[PDB]
Formats: structure tokens, C-alpha cells, sequence
């Protein structure tokens, strides 16, 4: 765990302090009675965002539920190949509220979600390297409501669209006694 | 495009394979070929080994028939939506909005895709507006006047009654609109002629 | 007692028919989404150990199928509300000055002066609802769901019905409610000629929803 | 080997009630994409699916994992008894309401909607004329007047 100092007041005697969960979140010093916070320590997945391989082979990590901090102790930078070094350290390393995103350039514009991140960001990659943004959320528009306005169609489009519904499965069936036994 | 039928016959044959996989799993047993426990080991022992595999492989397999037990529903919903479809773009014309397409509903073909079926929804979408002024009533003879199947359009100088989804201005008359009230209740209400089709014809005849 | 005892006079030659009318708001609730929730069966099951592990490799993957279907999970928690709520292209804005013949929607949609873009309801909703685990966050923000609601809003008080099955055509509100009550049976000139109680009930009955929620828990 | 069984078992069933509840969920969502498709995007003729009543207008709000509707109806109020008649019998022909129903205070007869009383005066704008009166049970005598 990660020990810091806690604000909490335990009791005089009371040496441990749990959560709902039954879990340590306070712990008292045995010698100076000093009574400090147990904070798990970091840990989350890691994703990597990368367009097809058909269309190019750069790539840009996620970790979530990290401030940006620890990643380069949490990684293991110097045990792995260098190529994973890469992605432990650089200059785009953007926070968001999923996590850290090491490998995407942040930028201050918004498109149409291309590859879901989280917390509203989405990445994706054009002029060439990847880039992470906040999505907006089709065009903007204002009617032009007045009180004695209408808009009234003169020309019209005959339009046909494609739905696909699924409507049944393999009807698969299995035998358990020759499954687990076969001929035994 | 067929990302759903493909989503399900994937999902289908993964996990029919993870199954089979687990058949290839000790569960903490000292082999996982039941004949190789048995040809190695004395009854005594070779029991509690081919017990334990057993255990491992029924959990295994009960887990795969929860997890289709659980898609069957899913399917099962979609199908009946399908069904549903069917029934009211197929067989007939739906007032469901986003029901049949994004849309006025005209009509639907169905055609059939392995493990599923595709519809194609064909629908009627307004093309070019123009903006004009309009008013909720009309005032004729101190009497209240309003459309019976229309909206009362102006080109900017002529008033004119026009259906709602598609511009068909005509000359506003008795026949295409309804009195009720005066012309003062009416909020909005403007000023123009109600052409009576008989008094013309009177004057003539 | 399942309810009142009533009994209709019904006859051969007799009808009743309504002489005024009361305009009804009423609310709907629907639950949307889920936590997405996604647990790591190691270090749930084994943890620190790494004996376990090696032990826990003869399960087979059990811990692919957990996770495998765990993320399925948060991946449709958010394909629902992209379809409950993503079902505008464009997002359509209330026009600057609110002057709608006399139906106040002031109660219903954004004020700026809050800091999220979120109406009186909405903020009364939101104050009112109070080891290997991770709960993901949502892909779509709480102001991102606002804004889709904001723009339906605006799409329907603006332009009716006509922008969700095509091009957004501006109508006059006090119509487009007379087009609605065309459709229920009820010729439009009864709107017309009694636009100012029928906004009125509507305006209070807009009200009343905020203190039929606040008050009532359950 | 039983700390591990037993809590891979926990985990399972945790799992399990998990996808049960989400698919009790992803139903919800439908439901509610359609209410806010038929409710919100349009005027829905099916009855009590927007509100009880007759479905006017709809208004989405959002909510923590969720979605308000406040539903807009128009519920007749107000009611009174009145007299009806399949039909009127003016010069030996049927006649019927074309958009109404005819309903008598006691002296004159008038065509009025199904749902709101407005009466007029029945006119040969306001019905339409079938056959003779010698079929409708119950049709009654009555003036059709023409404004021509």
C-alpha cells in the first residue's frame, strides 16, 4: 500500500481503521502512535489505440485509473525492449479523466468520436499521427423560429435504408456425458 | 454493414471453442486425458484425480450453457422485434416515428441473411423549403376563418392555403377552409378574401 | 379494495360528450445505463501470490470468459444511451428571445446562469439521486446527455415533429400545438380561440411536476 | 485449491447476475429509445404508451443513468348527458355525420365533435346521405338545411 499521513481521528487505544468493505484505510504507528492513510497501490489496464494495421502501424497507450506520475516506476520501463520505452515516456502525455494517454497529441478542436476513449475524448488519426480531442456532437444549428414563420418543403427524396436484425443462432447442441467422458 | 449477424455467429463459435479448450485443462488434476489417469494410476488414487477433472469440466460446461441461455433471450428479443417489423413496414405502413427508417414510412421489402433477415425501408424525405409567412386564421365577414386540410401561406403579397409537407399554394375558398367564431378571438389573425366559387357564377348566370 | 365502485348510464340513445377539456404533465422514468464495472479475476482471486497464478493456469480461461463478458457489458452501456439520446444529427438551439405564445418552457430547458447546461428538473434530479475493481467512466459526460436533451428540446418546441424524419422546418408553436390537436380528433380553431387558459394550465402543470418530484422519494 | 474455488465462485455468480440485470437493462433502453423516437420525435396514436390520456407533446430530460419524459396529454373534461341518433331523416334519405355525432339539447338537433361539444347546425356540408330511412334503427326526423 501507499502510507501517507491521515487526517482522521481514531480513538486513544483503537489501532486499526477499515472501510465499508472491511478493508484497512488507517493504520497507527506501533511506536509513535502516528496514524496514516493505506492507499492501495496504483494498478489498471492498459489499451493500446491504434487505426488498422492496413492503414498504418503507429500506436498510443492508455492506462486507466493512473495520475500520470507513476507510469514510468508502475511500467517497468527499463526491464522491457526499448520499443516499450517509447510509450512509458515522450512529450504527449495527456491526462484525462479515464486515465493517462501516453502517444496522442491533445488538441483543441472536435470531430465525430472515432475510437472511444472516455469521459467524452476519443482519438483518432489524421495529419500524421494520432491525435485526442473532446467529440462534439454533430453541427451545431438555430431554427429560425419566429411567430409568423413556416418552412414548407417543394421537392422531396424517395429514400431506402437497411436495417439488419438478427433472428436466430446455431442450434448447437452438446452431449455432456461424452463431452466430459467420452468412451471412459 | 452486417456487423450484427457477424457479432453472433462470432460469439457463437468463440465460447463453443473456449468449451472445447477447457477440455484440454488439468483443474489441478496430474493429466488431462482421462485414460492416461487411469493407465498411470491405481483406482484409489486415479478416483480422486478423475474426480476433480470432472468437477472442473461440469463447471465449464454449465457455464457455456448459461452464457447461450443468456444470448438465446437476446436473440429471441431481436427476432421478435424483426417479427414485429415485419408485421407493421412489411405488411403494412407504419406512423411509428423511426420505426420503419428515419422518415415519413412508405413501405418495406424484406430480404433474408444467414441467421437474420434485412429490410429495406424505403421512406418519403422532404427535399427544398422555401420560408413564408403564415397565419392562424383568416378574416373574412367578421367571421374567423381556418384551413380544413392546410396552412394559410403567403408568397408575400397573396395569401394562399398549401398542404403541410408539400407546397401546393390554391386560392383560398369556402370549400377548402371552415368559419367558426369572428375575428376577434383569434390571436394572429390577418386580413384576406374567402373566394366564394357560386357568387362569380351568379353574376354570370 | 381494487378501487371506486362505478357504474356508467348507458342506454340506447344517449351520449356524453366533454364541453371543456385539461391539459395533463405527467412523468415518465426509465432507467438507461449501468455502472460499467470491470473486475481482473487474478488479482481478485490470487492477488499478491504469484503460485496462485501459476495454479490458477490450470482453470483454464476462465479469467478470459469473466472479463470477456464483463466488457461486454460496459461496451453496451454505452451503445443504450447512444441510441436513447444520439438521435439528432444536428443539434438545433432555442432561439434567443423565448416568446412562444405564451407556453413558458422555462422550467425545461438550459438556464446559463447554472454552471453544467442543465434545466431546474434536471438539477432537481440530479441533487435528489444519492482489488481489481475499476469502475470505468461513461463515454458520453453528464453535459454531453444534457446537450443531446437540450437539442431534442429545442428541435421539437422549434420546428414540431418535422426535424426527426427530416429537415428541421421552423412552425409557429401556438400551430404546431393546433397540427397536435388536429391529430387527436379536435379541430384547431378550439386552440385558437383558447390559447391563452390552454398555456396557462400548461404553464402550471410544467410546475407542478418539480414539486411532485422533490416531495415524493419514492 | 478451495480459496481459489470458492472464489472463482463468487466471481461467476457475481458475473452472471450482472449480465442478467444488464439485459433487464438494455430492455429498459429500448423501450425508452422508442418512447423518445414515438413520444418526442412525433405524436403517437397508441394508446397510454406517452402518458395516460391522448399524447400531445413529450419533453426528455436527463437523469444519473437515465431519462425523464414529461408527458403532454389532452384529457376531456366536463362531460354532459345528451340525446343521439344514428342517423336524420329529412326527404325519405339517410343522413350521417361525416366528421361528428348528432346530439339534441331537446329542441334542434346538431352535429358536434367526438370530443369536445361544439354544436352546429346540421347542413348538407355537415353529413352525407345513404340510401332511404326504412334500414337505420333508431334514425330519427330532422331538417337537413342547405345553405344554397
Amino acid at each position: 500500500g501507499v502510507l501517507t499521513e491521515s487526517n482522521k481521528k481514531f480513538l486513544p487505544f483503537q489501532q486499526f481503521g477499515r472501510d465499508i468493505a472491511d478493508t484497512t484505510d488507517a493504520v497507527r504507528d506501533p511506536q509513535t502512535l502516528e496514524i496514516l492513510d493505506i492507499t492501495p497501490c496504483s494498478f489498471g489496464g492498459v489499451s493500446v489505440i491504434t487505426p488498422g494495421t492496413n492503414t498504418s502501424n503507429q500506436v498510443a497507450v492508455l492506462y486507466q485509473d493512473v495520475n500520470c506520475t507513476e507510469v514510468p516506476v508502475a511500467i517497468h520501463a527499463d526491464q522491457l525492449t526499448p520499443t516499450w520505452r517509447v510509450y512509458s515516456t515522450g512529450s504527449n502525455v495527456f491526462q484525462t479523466r479515464a486515465g493517462c494517454l501516453i502517444g496522442a497529441e491533445h488538441v483543441n478542436n472536435s470531430y465525430e468520436c472515432d475510437i472511444p476513449i472516455g469521459a467524452g475524448i476519443c482519438a483518432s488519426y489524421q495529419t500524421q499521427s494520432i491525435i485526442a480531442y473532446t467529440m462534439s456532437l454533430g453541427a451545431e444549428n438555430s431554427v429560425a423560429y419566429s411567430n409568423n414563420s413556416i418552412a414548407i418543403p417543394t421537392n422531396f427524396t424517395i429514400s431506402v435504408t437497411t436495417e439488419i436484425l438478427p433472428v436466430s443462432m446455431t442450434k448447437t447442441s452438446v452431449d455432456c456425458t461424452m463431452y466430459i467422458c467420452g468412451d471412459s | 454493414a452486417l456487423g450484427k449477424l457477424q457479432d453472433v455467429v462470432n460469439q457463437n463459435a468463440q465460447a463453443l471453442n473456449t468449451l472445447v479448450k477447457q477440455l484440454s485443462s488439468n483443474f489441478g488434476a496430474i493429466s488431462s486425458v482421462l485414460n492416461d489417469i487411469l493407465s498411470r494410476l491405481d483406482p484409489p488414487e486415479a478416483e480422486v484425480q478423475i474426480d476433480r477433472l470432472i468437477t472442473g469440466r461440469l463447471q465449464s460446461l454449465q457455464t457455456y450453457v448459461t452464457q447461450q441461455l443468456i444470448r438465446a433471450a437476446e436473440i429471441r428479443a431481436s427476432a421478435n422485434l424483426a417479427a414485429t417489423k415485419m408485421s407493421e413496414c412489411v405488411l403494412g405502413q407504419s406512423k411509428r416515428v423511426d420505426f420503419c427508417g428515419k422518415g415519413y414510412h412508405l413501405m418495406s421489402f424484406p430480404q433474408s441473411a444467414p441467421h437474420g433477415v434485412v429490410f429495406l425501408h424505403v421512406t418519403y424525405v422532404p427535399a427544398q423549403e422555401k420560408n413564408f409567412t403564415t397565419a392562424p386564421a383568416i378574416c373574412h365577414d367578421g367571421k374567423a376563418h381556418f384551413p380544413r386540410e392546410g396552412v394559410f401561406v403567403s408568397n408575400g403579397t397573396h395569401w394562399f392555403v398549401t398542404q403541410r409537407n408539400f407546397y401546393e399554394p390554391q386560392i383560398i375558398t369556402t370549400d377548402n377552409t371552415f368559419v367558426s367564431g369572428n375575428c376577434d378571438v383569434v390571436i394572429g389573425i390577418v386580413n384576406n378574401t374567402v373566394y366564394d366559387p357560386l357568387q362569380p357564377e351568379l353574376d354570370s348566370f | 379494495s381494487l378501487g371506486a365502485e362505478n357504474s356508467v348510464a348507458y342506454s340506447n340513445n344517449s351520449i356524453a360528450i366533454p364541453t371543456n377539456f385539461t391539459i395533463s404533465v405527467t412523468t415518465e422514468i426509465l432507467p438507461v445505463s449501468m455502472t460499467k464495472t470491470s473486475v481482473d479475476c487474478t488479482m481478485y482471486i490470487c492477488g499478491d501470490s504469484t503460485e496462485c497464478s501459476n495454479l490458477l493456469l490450470q482453470y483454464g480461461s476462465f479469467c478470459t470468459q469473466l472479463n470477456r463478458a464483463l466488457t461486454g457489458i460496459a461496451v453496451e452501456q454505452d451503445k443504450n444511451t447512444q441510441e436513447v439520446f444520439a438521435q439528432v444529427k444536428q443539434i438545433y438551439k432555442t432561439p434567443p428571445i423565448k416568446d412562444f405564445g405564451g407556453f413558458n418552457f422555462s422550467q425545461i430547458l438550459p438556464d446559463p446562469s447554472k454552471p453544467s447546461k442543465r434545466s431546474p428538473i434536471e438539477d432537481l434530479l440530479f441533487n435528489k439521486v444519492t482489488n481489481g475493481l475499476t469502475v470505468l467512466p461513461p463515454l458520453l459526460t453528464d453535459e454531453m446527455i444534457a446537450q443531446y436533451t437540450s437539442a431534442l428540446l429545442a428541435g421539437t418546441i422549434t420546428s414540431g415533429w418535422t426535424f426527426g424524419a427530416g429537415p428541421a422546418l421552423q412552425i409557429p408553436f401556438p400551430m404546431q400545438m393546433a397540427y397536435r390537436f388536429n391529430g387527436i380528433g379536435v379541430t384547431q380553431n378550439v386552440l385558437y380561440e383558447n390559447q391563452k387558459l390552454i398555456a396557462n394550465q400548461f404553464n402550471s402543470a410544467i410546475g407542478k411536476i418539480q414539486d411532485s418530484l422533490s416531495s415524493t422519494p419514492s
